[PDB]
């Protein structure tokens, strides 16, 4: 039997390859093609700001945070041009409600990230990775960390569980009208999304490149693997939350939590 | 190279269209072998149950929706042919209007029959026409000397 | 650098798309109520002041925390206002 | 004997009807149904029904409405001259009695006044009569074809219509292109029911056909939407019509038995029990006690299986499905006992006319005892998991509730009807198969029928079934598994293999079929869902002349639009899940 977990994804990717592509009649063509890469390239270039190594840094630019937020905001357009390219009022309204809850739950990540970038005081990732030298920026900001966790798992990572189905009738999940390689593009996009959110979480909240007794790049890789396994454990444990309950525990509960988080960090930093 | 064939053997996506009856055994099979199956995404459609005259257009639209490489497994005697219901309201087999590749007799078939259907269907997918001059070998002919050599069976007054 | 990675990414996009080609009126009550997303459009602009704030806070000090508390208190008052009037509720 | 042909003319209802209407109109048939069958010209149907509805102990529930062809019956002693007939089976619960009314019709004037005004649930039944026969019911609100498509010419239950698909043209795809053209142009003519609302921007027409899981088969429920409200819901049923009733006319008494197993896929031997009971009532066969206890054992096992399936699916759809998936393994264990007895997991086809196919193998008692000691701890784990849970209990209260009167008028029987205050079981009112020597209770919900009441009642009935099954394990007596009578079909096989007269009886019984004398029988039982009955008419031949199968699920699915009117789509789906309906049962 197959001994590797990834070999299933390998066979799936091969399968999505070499599949005939059909043209949809009475449909726009540019957005039908462009909606996948707005979801794919965004979290692909979200990987361009990680300090994987001082000597093998992918990009030594001065600002990486704003690029991440720019991709976070851009991601919605993929669900919106997918909704309009569905050309079915059911599916279109399904993608409209999915983008609704998306914009609703994407609010929190910037305000949660303000705490760590304020105690870091810089946008260049070398300053953040040099800040976690003795004390990591996770002990004081428990609330900010969990709020960023909720926001990161809320961006089309299947935790809401309203993507391929709809709790509300008269509408349908927006992954139906794409069936060629674009569907494999969706899966690879969420895969690079989850691994890049995990990498950004480890390198921005915890301490990357520490190396207590072993070389620090494999220390980063193993810690990222532990957080990968914990993310998968809680994603599986997390049940599907209906649309209502998600709207109830959204803007009400975590906007005050992050506002008092900013108050706490601003009060303790001076 | 034939890597594409390995790709198609290794991974397949099943579209479960089981009807009123005969789907409880299919569920018994699916919950052991495996919300992933989605319309317009699968390349395998396991037609089970009695294909009724009224709902046959539904099966024809679902057949039209899937991509060019289409595989179909007929399960049960009610889907291979009309089965026991040779009546005005039952079509005499699903092969009348869609091409079929594998036929799984029974009423209802067993989950192990579904497992052997996946094994014979990856075996067929690994020899490419589609017949390829290899599918003339039949289970009637392959295990014939196995089945004829059977002499004794347990008496049916025991558990 | 970033430019090299961007060129690599766009070249991969061109390679996959070219390879793919070679491989071969009235809604009535439905929809509407996007105004939560409009609340996001305005609230992101509110939080953009905190986006600019978060870079320089050590030199800001006590009046900075004071007027940031006033700012988020105004936002909290507006939020509870929208909740209590019934604007922010169950939505289609 | 309890099978002898009686007229029931002495019954008090016969004398009350004789006093009110005097003489004439009434012809008292002689049958073995146990109930009074009366013929009533079509000009008195509404009078008779109205009088019976208000009679000092009224017939509150219309059990059945269907038609009979009757054209080819040579044995017609005592009946009036009829070329067609329509029968109406009514039941008085306060009398625990039934009455059957037959209206005779001639071939040139197939017209009868509609009965829906007294009992609304008759509407679809009359619609079926328009579909399967060609009787037009004047005064019917929506008289359309309910089983075949709207362009199907011919009435399939006429005897001049060829029964089998072979006599028609094969699937040449001549109709696939026309059905495709029709389906592509999906528009509403406003003929799908009343459709009071017009087709404009004000009202939206949505097929709303659930193809998702737990739907219990694929069906459509055309819905009119205004403000996301259920303005009018019209089900489109008949997709799973297999023509079982028509099939009954062209099969012998013995070879039809497999078809009974597929009226309800989950019922199994419960579906066979009424058929064998009716055939043995025609034969005049009294079975031994061992046959009775064996039949009770198999029926309580299948009933337990059905109750466990309903509980499992309900807890999974509106609650936490993590623990209850162990019941799936338990269902496999129940199956290993069934295929230990009968042979095959589903569709056992094990009951025979006069008995069962074989005796129990000698290791049956240890397996049943192991299942009976093992099950109660799991049953109490489900009892704590379901009585004490709060989330679904709070969610599942007052969700499209109705009362006793509402259940009575809509013909709804079973857990739905037991959820109201009417204490009516057939195993106590009309004991059959030796239930009268056992002690079990009928739980009842009070006056409100909802999902919590239904599951609590189903658990209590499962406990009573387990008490019956242990009493069957501890008091199984000794003796034969087949009655001693020339019409016991088949004979004991060891006797067939050695004795010439038994071999000849077996030869003609399995080849031409047993000759049952011309008479009409009728049996109803408590099924896994509601009350299921079989009305069989024989013309003296080896095949049934008319087979009528009353399934309660048809009524349960017909009732939803009356109660769910004024609710959301989510409440609709929850109600559809709650109601005990299976598509195979609705379309027979
Ligand atoms: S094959 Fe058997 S179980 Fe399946 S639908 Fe036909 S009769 Fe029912």
């Amino acid at each position: 039997v197959g001994w590797g977990g990834s070999l299933q994804l390998v066979a799936d990717m091969i399968k999505m390859f070499f599949k005939e592509d059909w043209i949809p009649k009475f449909s726009d063509r540019v957005i039908f093609t462009l909606a996948p890469m707005i979801a794919f390239t965004s979290l692909l270039l979200a990987f361009a700001i990680v300090p994987v190594s001082p000597g093998w840094v992918v990009a030594d630019l001065n600002i990486g945070i704003l690029f991440f937020l720019m991709m976070a905001g851009l991601a919605v357009y993929a669900v919106l041009f997918a909704g309009w390219s569905s050309n079915n009022k059911y599916s279109l309204l399904g993608a409209m409600r999915a983008s609704a809850q998306t914009l609703s739950y994407e609010v929190f990540l910037g305000l949660s990230l303000m705490g760590v970038v304020a105690q870091a005081g810089s946008f260049n990732m070398t300053d953040i990775v040099n800040s976690q030298a003795h004390v990591w920026n996770v002990i004081p900001q428990f609330f900010g960390f969990i709020t960023f966790a909720i926001a990161g798992v809320a961006v089309c990572h299947r935790h809401p569980f309203d993507q391929p189905e709809a709790e509300q009738e008269l509408a349908d999940g927006y992954h139906i009208e794409y069936s060629g390689m674009k569907f494999g593009l969706f899966f690879v996009g969420e895969y690079i999304g989850i691994v890049t959110i995990s990498a950004l979480m480890v390198t921005l909240f915890f301490g990357g490149w520490q190396g207590p007794l072993l070389p620090p790049f494999i220390w980063f890789a193993l810690k990222t693997a532990f957080f990968m396994m914990m993310f998968i454990l809680i994603r599986a444990s997390l049940p599907r939350p209906r649309y209502d309950q998600v709207m109830s525990f959204g803007w009400k509960i975590c906007l005050p939590l992050t506002l008092i988080n900013l108050l706490v960090t601003a009060a303790v930093i001076l | 190279n034939d890597m594409v064939n390995w790709g198609r053997k290794n991974s397949i996506w099943p579209y479960n269209f089981g009807l009123s009856c005969c789907y409880v055994e299919m569920v018994t099979s699916f919950t052991a072998v495996h919300l992933r199956a989605s319309p317009r995404q699968a390349d395998l459609m396991v037609v089970a149950g009695t294909c009724f005259t009224k709902m046959a257009p539904v099966i024809q639209r679902l057949y039209d929706q899937m991509l060019e490489p289409k595989w179909v497994i007929s399960m049960g005697a009610c889907a291979n042919s009309g089965g026991m219901y040779d009546i005005y309201s039952v079509v005499q087999g699903v092969d009348k209007f869609i091409p079929v590749d594998v036929y799984i007799p029974g009423c209802p078939p067993r989950p192990e029959a579904y497992m052997q259907a996946l094994m014979l269907l990856q075996e067929s997918i690994g020899k490419e026409q589609g017949v390829y001059r290899a599918n003339m070998q039949s289970e009637r002919e392959r295990k014939r000397g196995e089945r004829i050599a059977v002499t004794n069976l347990r008496t049916p007054d025991e558990i | 650098a970033f430019a090299i990675f961007l060129i690599v990414a766009i070249g991969l996009c061109c390679l996959m798309l070219v390879g793919g080609w070679f491989l071969g009126a009235r809604l009535r009550l439905s929809a509407k109520f996007y105004l939560v997303a409009m609340f996001f459009v305005i609230f992101d602009v509110e939080a953009l002041y905190l986006f600019a704030w978060s870079t320089s806070i050590r030199e800001s000090g006590w009046v900075g925390f004071v007027e940031a508390a006033i700012f988020i208190f105004v936002l909290l008052a507006g939020l509870v206002y929208l909740v209590r009037i019934g604007a922010l509720d169950w939505t289609p | 004997p309890a099978w002898q042909t009686r007229d029931h003319l002495d019954d008090p209802v016969i004398g009350e009807l004789r006093n009110r209407f005097g003489p004439d109109a009434f012809t008292v048939q002689a049958t073995r149904t146990g109930v009074p069958v009366v013929w009533i010209k079509r000009e008195q149907l509404l009078e008779v029904g109205d009088f019976l509805k208000k009679l000092p102990k009224p017939y509150v529930m219309l059990f059945d409405l269907h038609g009979m062809d009757e054209r080819l019956r040579t044995h017609r002693e005592g009946l009036p001259a009829a070329d067609f007939s329509v029968f109406y089976h009514l039941i008085s619960i306060d009398r625990n009695r039934d009455i059957m009314l037959k209206v005779a019709l001639a071939e040139n004037d197939l017209h009868v006044p509609t009965f829906t005004k007294l009992f609304p649930n008759a509407n679809w039944y009359e619609r079926e009569t328009w579909d399967l026969f060609g009787i037009t019911f004047d005064g019917h609100p929506n008289l359309r074809r309910i089983m075949m498509p709207q362009t199907w010419k011919g009435h399939p239950l006429r005897k001049d219509y060829p029964a089998r698909a072979t006599e028609f043209s094969p699937f040449e795809l001549t109709k696939a292109k026309q059905d495709l053209e029709m389906e592509a142009l999906t528009f509403k003519p406003e003929e799908w029911g009343m459709k009071r609302g017009t087709e404009n921007e004000d009202f939206m027409f949505l097929n709303l056909g659930p193809n998702h899981p737990s739907a219990h088969g694929a069906f459509r429920i055309v819905l009119q939407l205004d403000g996301e409200e259920i303005v009018d819901c019209v089900p489109d049923i008949g997709y799973h019509h297999r023509g079982a009733e028509k099939m009954g006319e062209r099969q012998s008494w013995h070879s039809y038995i497999p078809y009974t197993d597929r009226i309800e896929y989950l019922g199994g031997c419960v579906n066979e029990m009424p058929y064998v009971l009716a055939v043995e009532k025609l034969a005049g066969i009294t079975v031994p006690d061992r046959v009775n206890v064996i039949r009770v054992m198999l029926s309580e096992l299948f009933r337990i299986n059905s109750h466990l399936l309903y509980i499992s699916t309900f807890i999974q759809d509106v609650g936490a499905m993590t623990p209850v998936f162990f019941a799936f393994t338990d269902r496999q264990k129940i199956y290993d006992l069934v295929e230990a007895i009968t042979g095959f997991r589903m569709h056992p086809a094990w009951f025979r006319i006069g008995g069962v196919a074989h005796d129990l193998p000698r290791g049956w008692d240890r397996l049943l005892r192991e299942f009976l000691d093992w099950m109660p701890k799991r049953l109490a784990s489900y009892e704590k998991a379901a009585l004490q849970n709060t989330i679904l209990k709070g969610r599942s209260q007052g969700v499209a509730a109705y009362g006793a009167k509402e259940a009575l008028e809509w013909g709804t029987t079973g857990a739905g009807l037991r959820a109201t205050g009417i204490d009516f079981d057939v195993r106590k009112a009309r004991p059959y198969s030796g239930y009268e020597n056992f002690d079990f209770e009928i739980p009842v919900g009070g006056g409100v029928s909802d999902c919590y009441t239904r599951v609590m009642l189903k658990v209590e009935e499962l406990r009573q079934s387990l008490r019956i099954l242990e009493q069957c394990l501890n008091n199984m007596p000794e003796g034969p598994f087949k009655a001693d009578h020339p019409l016991t079909t088949p004979p004991p096989k060891e006797r067939t293999l050695q004795h010439i007269e038994t071999l000849i009886t077996h030869f003609l019984q399995v080849s031409w079929g047993p000759v049952m004398p011309a008479n009409e029988s009728f049996q109803m039982i408590e099924a896994t869902k509601g009350i299921n009955s079989y009305y069989l008419t024989s013309d003296g031949s080896t095949m049934s002349y008319r087979t009528r199968v009353r399934t309660p699920s048809f009524a349960h699915l017909q009732q939803i639009p009356a109660a769910i009117r004024g609710s959301l789509v989510s409440d609709l789906i929850v109600y559809l899940g709650s109601i005990d309906f299976v598509m195979s049962d609705v379309d027979r």
